[PDB]
């Protein structure tokens, strides 16, 4: 089950 | 930074003259990912070569396995032709029967 | 025994040749079970193991969704990385990501991973504790500080201690037959001459699963035989792995040198 990777390096 | 590929040419099953097998070329430890892997049947490229999905190990070390369905002989000479950025000119490793 | 889930994803920019290529792969121990490729026809999360097809359209709908989002965050992250490392648009860069969890025999949480490497070198990694970050260089420090302020590790903690373990357990049941298995190594031994007054002999392990193997040798019953030629564990292609270790011996002492094979498919190790 894949993870929600929704936050970038600058956020 | 760049890392030169580790090449390993071998068979899926224990090799035997006239009996069906799969010739493998396992390239690992390379960076960047962009690689050219050709499987050879008497210096001439095997056009029907399939490959593994781009994956890596915990140490970010890239690995791929290019493979082909074949029948080995005593007459034909098999090998792996590989070119990367770390390599000026294609580095070929002959398939040693053993 | 112990088990693990891992998702390995690579993003390579192609300046002027479109949008960076995104290839995401999932594993249960050493079994590629899922696939995602941006350049591929499908444009959906695809199966790579038979036991994952039993998941309904809902699974594949959601899984395709999450992975296309991760694809965008790393697209976003590659442009950001150029800013932080003071780099040009004209260059092609790699952004790799690895995340998963380890579980014991009881299928209970043991470890969690959430990490990035830009251009093959570490960038930021989630700490063993699952609360803080490891910012490798100066640039990642800017990411660590914003993520610590915003308490981002919590969004990751909930996945790794929760959904990751809950999901891996479910995979271990549905794929009991192939995943819980332990294929023992099919032992082999060859002998070839070096240059008449010298000779080489190698042993092989060939039909095993998992990739965990120890091809250590012994001279005259002594563990001391470190000048060995050992190769990297390589995949056969039929979901099994192989490894060999060749040792050079003085011609006439070929019988004097023993080889010890360590694997879990064998209750007691094999000596040759």
């Amino acid at each position: 089950t894949y993870q929600w990777i929704i936050r970038n390096w600058e956020t | 930074i760049q890392r030169t590929p580790k090449i390993q040419v071998y068979s899926r099953h224990p090799a035997e003259n006239g009996k069906s097998n799969f010739l493998n070329c396992y390239v690992s430890g390379f960076h960047p990912s962009d690689i050219e892997v050709d499987l050879l049947k008497n210096g001439e490229r095997i056009e029907k070569v399939e490959h593994s999905d781009l994956s890596f190990s915990k140490d970010w070390s890239f690995y791929l396995l290019y493979y082909t369905e074949f029948t080995p002989t005593e007459k034909d000479e098999y090998a792996c032709r590989v070119n990367h950025v770390t390599l000026s000119q294609p580095k070929i490793v002959k398939w040693d029967r053993d | 025994g112990s088990h693990s889930m891992r998702y390995f994803s690579t993003s390579v920019s192609r300046p002027g040749r479109g949008e960076p290529r995104f290839i995401a792969v999932g594993y249960v121990d050493d079994t590629q079970f899922v696939r995602f490729d941006s350049d591929a026809a499908s444009q959906r999360m695809e199966p790579r193991a038979p036991w994952i097809e039993q998941e309904g359209p809902e699974y594949w709908d959601e899984e395709t969704g999450k992975v296309k989002a991760h694809s965008q965050t790393d697209r976003e992250n590659l442009r950001i990385a150029l800013r932080y490392y003071n780099q040009s648009e004209a260059g092609s860069h790699t952004l790799q990501m690895m995340f998963g969890c380890d579980v014991g025999s009881d299928g209970r949480f043991l470890r969690g991973y959430h990490q990035y490497a830009y251009d093959g070198k570490d960038y930021i990694a989630l700490k063993e504790d699952l609360r803080s970050w490891t910012a490798a260089d100066m640039a990642a420090q800017i990411t660590k500080r914003k993520w610590e302020a915003a308490h981002v590790a919590e969004q990751q903690r909930a996945y790794l201690e929760g959904t990751c373990v809950d999901g891996l357990r479910r995979y271990l049941e549905n794929g009991k037959e192939t995943l819980q298995r332990t294929d023992p190594p099919k032992t082999h031994m060859t002998h070839h001459p070096i240059s008449d007054h010298e000779a080489t002999l190698r042993c092989w392990a060939l039909g095993f699963y998992p990739a965990e193997i120890t091809l250590t040798w012994q001279r005259d019953g002594e563990d001391q035989t470190q000048d060995t030629e050992l190769v990297e564990t390589r995949p056969a292609g039929d979901g099994t792995f192989q490894k060999w270790a060749a040792v050079v011996v003085p011609s006439g002492e070929e019988q004097r040198y023993t080889c010890h094979v360590q694997h879990e498919g064998l209750p007691k190790p094999l000596t040759l």
